[PDB]
């Protein structure tokens, strides 16, 4: 995650162990319960895209449900890229580039290029966004597998 | 399951009733003025006969504490 | 939460998941016994709403009882707001504007907006407003509980 | 309670979840047994009035004895204000106030004071004046439960 | 379980009935004043004829040792 | 229980006796003079006649290594 050093600045620092199994432990559990989505929520704050797809990674079992949430995340994506078209001419060398779906997902882009771009002033919030396609993917979990 | 197979057993107590109620409630996302039309219909229509009687008696404008204990005994 | 720095000043932690595990273990043991409003209270100290919704949100089970409280929750905000009626005129530049039933639920206030007003000087103490509306309900909560 | 911080100076600190639940195993595993009087001394270092009803206002079981133990607390409290009268005259606006014992017993006083008296030079141990009682109280109640 | 529910069984000590009360006296959020007429009062009339007997002798002005010591053998 | 009710077993082995007298001993609250006096005098009274026997033969000046040991086949 990002997260706000002793000196005033906004740097990366890793992931817990004991984090990342309170997530195991979570989804081993409650499974597709809707407790998860809060405590989602917590243990996702100040993660980097590439934490949340370290996150849905490990996930071991209900594989179903792991395919419906990446394809959920690639139409969400789609979406991103479509409704946010590419910027007029090339990229300034001043400035950084705007992302993309995929950047978003954490795919076509680095850490370094995450944190540029939530660091940077103005931030802007590829988590949240992403965090969104999750938690919406998430309802179309829960909603299918109400019994 | 969904929403409207809720429904409250002969011998079942309302109090088990109402909590799988807002359980199943609880998994639905619908509006929240929806979720109220909900709350004051399917719930006293799927309550069973001698609670729904009690219920009737209440009238209109109750709460959930006065429901509870108004269907205690039965 | 929002903890005091070594620098010397307010700013926002997160809450730890051993505390999250501690939370959900106490209503898992002692569901709605009187030692849960003390438990409660200590673990809530430092707390945003923001938190308290978290808590709330995370529990499984004691679905009637969760409703009661979300009830109880909503009526003393409705009762903030009726006590409490908005200010004269719009708000002034060099001001943050005074919170509602729903802000100190949490609702209707980001994260920042929560560390404004009780960071701020004087601080208002919007946490201690939900937690006696928490504790409230857990007396009715407690009253009806018992057999 | 209040310790030390680094930079040299006393100030408060909340106590940690897994002291609580050591607290809360203690009463569970031991009961009334002597030892209990030993572990509670060395979890009550450096505690304040406040911390220390909420670590009796969080127990669970025994009543009787918790009920024993209160009427001993105000016992030992009315005791206090007999043996210590009020003193001469108006409060100083240099000075604060001398204690009573329901501000020993955190009762009438509020925290910043129960650090003001604590803090302040010469210091007084109003912790310790309450742990008497506390433990005196325990002594009247492992003489009672032994068998 | 309401307050003037808890009474002392024919064979139960006590003391497990006064761990019972301060229990759900613990669980009543009454003045201070109203819980002391409680302590008098009601603790001694749901208590069984044998201890019932041996707490009248005790008179009053009595405290919780001398009445949980007073009632041990019965 | 009280300390005079702490008493050894005819088949019970004199260290189980001994934890369990300065356990109660652990309860007592008195001065170390009479506590002292305790020891001495009600350990050996309240033991068992076998080691009891015993314990006359190590004479006075014993200490609890010597007894616990000495009463050991008993």
């Amino acid at each position: 995650p990002i997260v706000q050093n002793l000196q005033g600045q906004m740097v990366h620092q890793a992931i817990s162990p004991r984090t990342l199994n309170a997530w195991v432990k979570v989804v081993e559990e409650k499974a597709f319960s809707p407790e998860v989505i809060p405590m989602f929520s917590a243990l996702s704050e100040g993660a980097t895209p590439q934490d949340l797809n370290t996150m849905l990674n490990t996930v071991g079992g209900h594989q179903a449900a792991m395919q419906m949430l990446k394809e959920t995340i690639n139409e969400e994506a789609a979406e991103w890229d479509r409704l946010h078209p590419v910027h007029a001419g090339p990229i300034a060398p001043g400035q950084m580039r705007e992302p993309r779906g995929s950047d978003i997902a954490g795919t076509t882009s680095t850490l370094q290029e995450q944190i540029g771009w939530m660091t940077h002033n103005p931030p802007i919030p590829v988590g949240e966004i992403y965090k969104r396609w999750i938690i919406l993917g998430l309802n179309k979990i829960v909603r299918m597998y109400s019994p | 399951t969904s929403i409207l197979d809720i429904r409250q057993g002969p011998k079942e107590p309302f109090r088990d009733y109402v909590d799988r109620f807002y359980k199943t409630l609880r998994a639905e996302q619908a509006s929240q003025e929806v979720k109220n039309w909900m709350t004051e219909t399917l719930l006293v229509q799927n309550a069973n006969p001698d609670c729904k009687t009690i219920l009737k008696a209440l009238g209109p404008g109750a709460t959930l504490e006065e429901m509870m204990t108004a269907c205690q005994g039965v």
